[PDB]
């Protein structure tokens, strides 16, 4: 198939700024006639909506704010300037060749000052232990930018088996990001160890934010 | 105006098949190709194929060449997509679109062998203070989590559910002034309408 | 046939 590569994978911008998204074709996307490069706009939970078709054509309803350019294999979506309702994920797509394919998408997000994650760890709840399982929860809240790493340690040594993770989209209030990490074990192997640690490394600090606890205390 | 009414959410088990629907409104059925795009939660968009009601002409991508079956009833201006021999990896949202011009809300398909399972709610007990609670081992989605019945809205953080052995599991955190706790009551409210279950869990110090 | 809306497609995929 023809590969449509779309950059950036994520575009931090400030309300008011202009925004240029890029889409590059694997081969010239001109049919005998027009060029079937299209830009779509999709928000969380909703279907995508058409903004631009045939490279530069504004779909009915979309404001002059949006603009399309490019030719052959190089295309550009231009948002001048950016609004609240513009914040979301943008896709390009080709229809000249076939099969018809889409770009990986671009995440349009708000720019803000960097923020330090608030790490919080929690031992298996009393209620869960008497049930049979044991989950240790590590909360990484309100940090920026979104990129971050999680590292579970048990009694010193690293644990990666049984660690699940879940992230949140950019907060609509303070534009920060957050994630959760749950280390799941059995009651038996859980009460077999003492030191339970999680290290959140972020660009903010060169020293990994470390929250730990002992079952002894 | 163009309008696409897609069948509701579908829950079926592996090895089976589904027939999703897409009812076209606002236009001459035979003017618009019907496109079928797949989007696996959090992932990108994948073109599956298309059914053109004008000549019943169809196209299948390699990955759905055997499984899928695109159809349409010009009588009720509705187009169907049938996917056969389903697997867990077929679990995604399936849009039908009037040739990429307009897209239906889509149909979330959940292929699984799991039976309705009520979640277990556990409290996460410990200048601000951060509390939370784990909602483990439920099926199917979704689940509801509020704090103080919704009174606490600023500072809350509900994380997407993960899938662990058929059963979904999510958590949720809330951060309140350490002065107002445990001085003041803080309780998370959990709801799983599928199993018709509801659980309130007051967060108390260790 | 004939009447076919070609905003984001060129034609049917079936050939």
């Amino acid at each position: 198939d023809i590969v449509l590569t779309q950059s950036p994978a994520s575009l931090a911008v400030s309300l008011g700024q202009r925004a240029t998204i890029s889409c590059r074709a694997s081969k010239s996307v001109s049919t005998s006639g027009y060029s079937y490069m299209h830009w779509n706009q999709q928000k969380p939970g909703q279907p995508p909506r058409l903004l631009i078709y045939l490279v530069s054509n504004l779909e009915s309803g979309v404001p002059a704010r949006f603009s399309g350019s490019g030719s052959g294999t190089d295309f550009t979506l231009n948002i001048a300037p950016v609004e609240e309702e513009d914040a979301a994920t943008y896709y390009c797509q080709h229809i000249a060749e076939l099969t018809r394919t889409f770009g990986g998408g671009t995440k349009l997000e708000i720019k803000r000052a960097d923020a330090a994650p608030t790490v919080s760890i929690f031992p298996p709840s009393s209620e869960q232990l008497t049930s049979g399982g044991a989950s240790v929860v590590c909360f990484l809240n309100n940090f920026y930018p979104k990129d971050i790493n999680v590292k579970w340690k048990i009694d010193g040594s690293e644990r990666q088996n049984g660690v699940l993770n879940s992230w949140t989209d950019q907060d609509s209030k303070d534009s920060t990001y957050s994630m959760s990490s749950t280390l799941t074990l059995t009651k038996d192997e859980y009460e077999r160890h003492n030191s339970y640690t999680c290290e959140a490394t972020h660009k903010t600090s060169t020293s990994p934010i470390v929250k730990s606890f002992n079952r002894n205390e | 105006q163009v309008q696409l009414q897609q069948s509701g959410p579908e829950l079926v088990k592996p090895g089976a098949s589904v027939k999703m629907s897409c009812k076209a409104s606002g236009y001459t059925f035979t003017d618009y190709v019907i496109s079928w795009v797949k989007q696996r939660t959090g992932q990108g968009l994948e073109w599956i194929g298309e059914f053109y009601p004008g000549t019943d002409s169809t196209y299948y991508t390699e990955n759905f060449k055997g499984r899928a079956t695109l159809t349409a009833d010009k009588s009720s201006k509705t187009a169907y997509m049938q996917l056969s021999s389903l697997t867990s990896e077929d679990s995604a949202v399936y849009f039908c679109a009037t040739a990429f011009d307009y897209w239906g809300q889509g149909t979330t398909l959940t292929v699984s062998s799991a039976a309705t399972t009520p979640p277990s709610v556990y409290p996460l007990a410990p200048s601000m203070v951060t509390l939370g609670c784990l909602v483990k081992g439920y099926f199917p989605e979704p689940v509801t989590v509020t704090w103080n019945s919704g009174s606490l809205s600023s500072g809350v953080h509900t994380f997407p559910a993960v899938l662990q052995s058929d059963l979904y599991t999510l958590s949720s955190s809330v951060t309140v002034p350490s002065s107002t706790w445990p001085s003041e009551t803080v309780t998370c409210n959990v709801a799983h309408p599928a199993s018709s279950t509801k659980v309130d869990k007051k967060i108390v110090p260790r | 046939k004939l009447g076919l809306i070609t905003n984001t497609i060129a034609g049917v995929a079936g050939l």
